[PDB]
């Protein structure tokens, strides 16, 4: 698993 | 009476949030006076994520690139520039509420307010301690990115955090204000882990004395102990080392109380070794250390109920 | 991920607290429109306390005997009145910050956000559900009367309590905003006490979904049970008993998780009766009861990281 | 113990 950059993105 | 995990009230920071857009990447952003401070990250897409060059992306970039929504309201850029992992916005308005603030990097076992946002929107506040390997243990979903920490002092708002990503864990990692992660961290979607983490002592003590203070003793002992010989036993349950500094920050609580700060120190060495036998220490079953001692002197009676 | 006790943001409630001074007794008031709420205790001394005839001691009084503050600027009294257990003090000047609003009274199990003030000054934000007895487990010291809690839905506040007093035990009693007490209790320092509590079984439910909902099932088992048969349990450890109703708005978690309910009944049955042999769930090392089906909802993703 | 009514009282 990978860290995930929580912005949201289309 | 009563002692509760307590937030600062949010009113003063609610009123900096807006929402950021540049293509099809959206993010929360803070508006203080004519500047939006936002993560680097909204320039990127999904594909830009393992490998970004923030930079490579960003001289592509012009500022009708970015879409700043305060409320109703479109704000209108009018200069951009990166400063480490933080976009600073130049907009045309500065914001009328904006409050007296600081930017404050803080220590690990520290705490701060979360005001978790949503396309600009406040939905939550909840309060956090920033972990002695850098992370915290929040509760964010994706597009809270760019929402803030931060601890109030009068009227003045300190802001500490500003969020990013969660690693593998599940646990969270951000900045400071200026853009400089707290631990070693970076943003772009990789495998990333923590290091090993601790337990906070002095805040768990300073929650002991909260306790007591709250009418509470049956965890106290006739038992007393050298710094270095509770130390010995704090190593072999992973937590922190105490310093003669933490015993003095302290001191007040331990006058308030009349249990010697050594005196607690036993008190924990025998909650450690024996457990807790199915009792419980201000309605928890296991040690807490999100407390620090200025949050229990802040939020407990100045009189100890004896 | 994560999950945390979230309080709703309170900036909203922020801009209506005022102070209310009536002589040597102050407390916060709650301003909206020109009508400023206060507990009635505002008109006591520490004497009245024992016996007092409120309705006595408002009659003797004048509109000009109320000194409301808000902020740097005194609100002029035009008229009061007396409903149940609160004041309606009608003020010359609109709260030109009144948001959207409701005076709704909660049930047992609900939860809501406390704004702690003093002197009319938020101090801090926190997460409260009102307990089966009608108590809430707060934390409140002297000046706190007066302060509010308080659910947002989407940009209306639903101010649902008002707190005046601490019992013996240490917990909070107050009235919802027409003035009326939540359970047995009376705004006088007499002793009384709260009946039984018990654990309010549909939210500990709601949290083993938000457990499993963040990637965790270690207290889950292949067993599952009649409703009649875990309220048998149920009522051995003092949770309330479930009812189709309860089974039927933990549906949608149910069904993100593809844990049936009844199996989910099974799983706390077997924690009830095992403990939990030094494991945590969600970072608590006891079942935690103030967490609400919606509560769970809102905070977690949509989605359940299988 | 009794019970506190938690205004400000002087």
């Amino acid at each position: 698993k990978v860290a995930t950059v929580q912005s949201k993105m289309s | 009476s009563g002692f509760r995990k307590m937030a600062f009230p949010s009113g003063k920071v609610e009123g900096c949030m807006v929402q950021v857009t540049c293509g099809t990447t959206t993010l929360n952003g803070l508006w203080l006076d004519d500047v939006v401070y936002c993560p680097r990250a909204v320039i990127c897409t999904s594909e830009d994520m393992l490998n970004p060059n923030y930079e490579d992306l960003l001289i592509r970039k012009s500022n009708h690139n970015f879409l700043v929504q305060a409320g109703n309201v479109q704000l209108r850029v009018i200069g951009h520039s990166m400063q480490n992992c933080v976009l600073k916005l130049k907009v045309d308005t500065a914001n009328p509420k904006t409050p007296k603030y600081k930017f404050v990097r803080i220590q690990p076992g520290q705490t701060f307010s979360v005001l978790a946002c949503y396309n600009g929107s406040p939905s939550g506040v909840y309060q956090c301690a920033m972990r002695p390997n850098f992370t915290i243990k929040g509760s964010f979903l994706n597009g809270s990115c760019g929402s803030v920490g931060f601890n109030i002092d009068y009227d003045c708002v300190s802001f500490c955090y500003m969020h990013h990503m969660e690693l593998p864990t599940g646990v969270h990692a951000g900045t400071d204000l200026e853009g400089n992660f707290y631990g070693p961290f970076v943003d772009r979607q990789t495998a990333q882990a923590a290091g090993t983490d601790t337990t906070i002592t002095v805040n768990v003590l300073a929650w002991l004395y909260a306790a007591v203070i709250n009418g509470d003793r049956w965890f106290l002992n006739r038992f007393t102990t050298t710094l270095n010989d509770f130390n010995l036993v704090a190593m072999k349950y992973n937590y922190e080392p105490l310093t003669q500094d933490h015993v003095d920050i302290l001191g007040p609580l331990s006058a308030q109380t009349g249990i010697a700060v050594l005196d607690m120190c036993a008190s924990l060495k025998e909650l450690l070794q024996n457990g807790m036998n199915g009792r419980t220490i201000l309605g928890s079953a296991l040690l807490e250390d999100e407390f620090t001692p200025f949050d229990v002197v802040r939020q407990c009676s100045g009189v100890t109920f004896q």
